[PDB]
RNA sequence: CGCGACCUCAGAUCAGACGUGGCGACCCGCUGAAUUUAAGCAUAUUAGUCAGCGGAGGAGAAGAAACUAACCAGGAUUCCCUCAGUAACGGCGAGUGAACAGGGAAGAGCCCAGCGCCGAAUCCCCGCCCCGCGGCGGGGCGCGGGACAUGUGGCGUACGGAAGACCCGCUCCCCGGCGCCGCUCGUGGGGGGCCCAAGUCCUUCUGAUCGAGGCCCAGCCCGUGGACGGUGUGAGGCCGGUAG
RNA sequence: CUAAGGCUAAAUACCGGCACGAGACCGAUAGUCAACAAGUACCGUAAGGGAAAGUUGAAAAGAACUUUGAAGAGAGAGUUCA
RNA sequence: GCGGGCCCGGGUGGAGCCGCCGCAGGUGCAGAUCUUGGUGGUAGUAGCAAAUAUUCAAACGAGAACUUUGAAGGCCGAAGUGGAGAAGGGUUCCAUGUGAACAGCAGUUGAACAUGGGUCAGUCGGUCCUGAGAGAUGGGCGAGCGCCGUUCCGAAGGGACGGGCGAUGGCCUCCGUUGCCCUCGGCCGAUCGAAAGGGAGUCGGGUUCAGAUCCCCGAAUCCGGAGUGGCGGAGAUGGGCGCCGCGAGGCGUCCAGUGCGGUAACGCGACCGAUCCCGGAGAAGCCGGCGGGAGCCCCGGGGAGAGUUCUCUUUUCUUUGUGAA
RNA sequence: GAGCUCUCGCUGGCCCUUGAAAAUCCGGGGGAGAGGGUGUAAAUCUCGCGCCGGGCCGUACCCAUAUCCGCAGCAGGUCUCC
RNA sequence: CGACUCUUAGCGGUGGAUCACUCGGCUCGUGCGUCGAUGAAGAACGCAGCUAGCUGCGAGAAUUAAUGUGAAUUGCAGGACACAUUGAUCAUCGACACUUCGAACGCACUUGCGGCCCCGGGUUCCUCCCGGGGCUACGCCUGUCUGAGCGUCGCU
């Protein structure tokens, strides 16, 4: 909107933050049952009803 | 190049002081070093000094807080965080002196009747 | 603040500070442009203190 | 024209404390229906129930008769069985519906106001000294303050009480510290940590035995230990444990 | 019996919290919605609604290397009892 | 074996299973427009037809109708298919690379995926003000969470000047601060409420792959502070009297001196002043007509660059300026 | 040049419609008080310069027959300037 | 013998039914039975060398101190440690620490505006300015101080 308030850049921030993919390393540990993020969000769906 | 609390125990405040200085100074330094390449050894530095560092507080810490309620061992009044903290109930909880304190009727009364032993069937 | 920035910078790098500007990146993280004073050198600062 | 007490009433970033919210299985105080049943439906039933509000603890509430009974009487409160689907209530329809006594679990009794006698004999706060002070107490020293006679404390409350008269036998209970021996029932009270038996025996299957056969008596050893889990299958004896 | 004043533990209750034990109970469309990054992803302005989803192998020993193809994909070879 | 079903043979499978005597049940499916999951015919079928339109050559590339470059032909035709914003979106923006999946054909392309980068303010806005309205205290109601109401059943301003006292601090000269005493004092309800209302003050050039009235360069401006006033200038250096000196001028004394000019409207760089009172600005509807200024368009020319020139055309096309203060 | 747009200024017409508040700034009426006393001072709603500071938040991009809402790159909808 | 179609069988596809496994549920029972203005529940934002989620933690931010144990963590490097040393990891946890909202407490919720004291930068307290530290909410009890009343009284 480019005239966001503190409070909403910093969540959106965040979101951005979180919204990167998961490490391949990872998946060598022994215990590891993770194969991808699944928690990956686009910008033409699912549009953070904030 | 190990830090340990047995040696800061001893040491002066100014002393520790530096020493916290120096530590910081040094992962400013570890920091500009990650940011630009580095190498593993050098990241691997950053715990090392982060826990020296948090060693160094700690220590500061203790002894001034032992210090302060040496200050403050006897006096009526003392600071809030002084104060013993158990429980919101357990300190609005009687002060132990009441408790055991008895009416001069109830006293009366145990001493001239008090509870005594007995058995039958003799 | 830019005050504390400026004072910051003067203490940690023994260096005279002209003017800084601030903004937020879109990430959290606070970045500062931190103008030099023409009597000083920023190549020579970054090179002392390992950036180039 | 002002000052000095008292009574009512304000201001505080005045000194020291207290309440606010959360959880809410169980509990206490209010408010509080309609689905449903009556083969319809309005009293009834659903139901003092759900929904809503407020308030605590480890339990809460209740509780020591302005009682039950009518008997040759019982005797605080709470819970279990029975009383009893009974007395009773109800378009006397559908339906609703206790209490007493009896047998048990547990069992504990008490305190004020008033009435009156003691020189307020009473209580709170601030200063100093001594002890311990991490659930801030005890004693002493303060013509240092305040509360209180518009009533504090001691005796004393329905089971009677107070004071004298003079009959009888006589004088240990509680609180705060200083340390000490017995480790105090699941047969050493609670919490934590480290440990305590015996085949990897001989052949033979298998990728791998913990399988099969055999070994001074079902076989070799332990057994107050033959639960369990892991180990490349199905292990009392490989390992942790198990019993004590 | 002596109301219009007050206190009191025990036998009682405990689908929440802390730490344990057990089962003629279910065995991944079952059992709590949730055996798994589950009150998560996702939906609605909101009060709220709310999933699907366990299994290589004893041990990754997870297929070196040669060959066709731009590659996805194959043909040989190798590991493993498989 | 009438049957419900059962016993053997072969293959796969790799770790538990069954008979008999009794016990117990969440115990037998073909239907419930049953619930969940999967798979067929339809079917390589309907369809990939709203808004005029593409063609040639080259490059990268394994691969080109769809990418890029150049040429040609077209459309949107300044109420645009152009250039910028508000709400909303939230990294979709920029650079590089891949072509697994998506972009209902394809793709060497993408708003896809993977790495990194990017948003710079006293002057642009929030922040300040109040509007419609919302909402505490006082007050009242309510079993209660709370509700009514915003001046109504309030000891509602903790501020200020001048004077006095007391104290500290700093060359206790001089001043500041704080405390007390006297004195002065209407407001009108705490507070919230507009990125389009009110609201002082910044523009020009350059600059990035992506930011620039924000960065750099050059010119300004607003607010606040300014004590010891940093300076100059205004209050300012007038007259009379008694002397000295040829005179300019110098000395002593009395005073005036909080400005000056114009008949006037008003003007000159300033040109003491409190509690108090008055006024103005902020601060205003819609519509018509006319006039001034600017930007753009139009015409006659000069230059500079340029298409046509098979005939004509002193040719037609583009440009020809200066910020705030 | 009744040429288009913006702006400034006059002049009218309409209302049983009369077309915002506050913050903030300024001018004026008074003289409570101050000044030094004949070269100086108190004052300058500061006349011209000179010195110091201005903190916090947003700033990319789309803004629509593809970056928003309609399950989507949906012939729909969505407030403006040149 | 063709192609297509129908039944059966072998093999190969889609699909994940059945069986066997289970660090998960459901039910019953035992003991204990503890939140918060010294700041609860909950929420937000951050913290790892490489770190998205989960879990853990709070600028001392994948944990500090102390105690017990005693040679690791591990997906890779890096390594601290000499494991004849309080000594790696773990568990316990009694010391210390514990960002922003939230009963949430200077006023509102924009992370915007303030007042009262102290210290430092600037000063040589001099007020502007900057940084740091401690306070500033409501109700209520006891007590203190300062007050009002043509409330009831006493002296002058
Ligand atoms: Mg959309
Ligand atoms: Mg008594
Ligand atoms: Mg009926
Ligand atoms: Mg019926
Ligand atoms: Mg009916
Ligand atoms: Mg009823
Ligand atoms: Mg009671
Ligand atoms: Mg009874
Ligand atoms: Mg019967
Ligand atoms: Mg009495
Ligand atoms: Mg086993
Ligand atoms: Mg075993
Ligand atoms: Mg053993
Ligand atoms: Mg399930
Ligand atoms: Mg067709
Ligand atoms: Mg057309
Ligand atoms: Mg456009
Ligand atoms: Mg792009
Ligand atoms: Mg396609
Ligand atoms: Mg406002
Ligand atoms: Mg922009
Ligand atoms: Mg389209």
């Amino acid at each position: 909107s480019s005239h966001k308030t503190f409070r909403i850049k910093r969540f959106l921030a965040k979101k951005q933050k979180q919204n990167r993919p998961i490490p391949q390393w990872i998946r060598m540990k022994t215990g590891n049952k993770i194969r991808y993020n699944s928690k990956r969000r686009h910008w033409r769906r699912t549009k953070l009803g904030l | 190049a190990k830090i340990k609390a047995r040696d800061l125990r001893g040491k002066k405040k100014e002393e520790l002081l530096k020493q916290l200085d120096d530590l910081k100074v040094e992962l400013s330094q570890l920091r500009v070093a990650k940011v630009t390449g580095g190498a593993a050894s050098k990241l691997s530095k950053i715990r090392v000094v982060r826990k020296s560092i948090a060693r160094v507080l700690t220590v500061i810490n203790q002894t001034q807080k032992e210090n302060l309620r040496k200050f403050y061992k006897g006096k009526k009044y003392k600071p809030l965080d002084l104060r013993p903290k158990k429980t919101r109930a357990m300190r609005r909880r009687l002060n132990k002196h009441e408790e055991s304190l008895k009416t001069k009727k109830q006293q009366r009364k145990e001493r001239l009747y008090p509870l005594r032993k007995y058995a039958v069937k003799a | 603040n830019k005050h504390q920035i400026k004072q910051a910078v003067k203490k940690l790098y023994d260096i005279d500070v002209a003017k800084v500007n601030t903004l937020i990146r879109p990430d959290g993280e606070k970045k500062a442009y931190v103008r030099l004073a023409p009597d000083y050198d920023a190549l020579d600062v970054a090179n002392k203190i390992g950036i180039i």
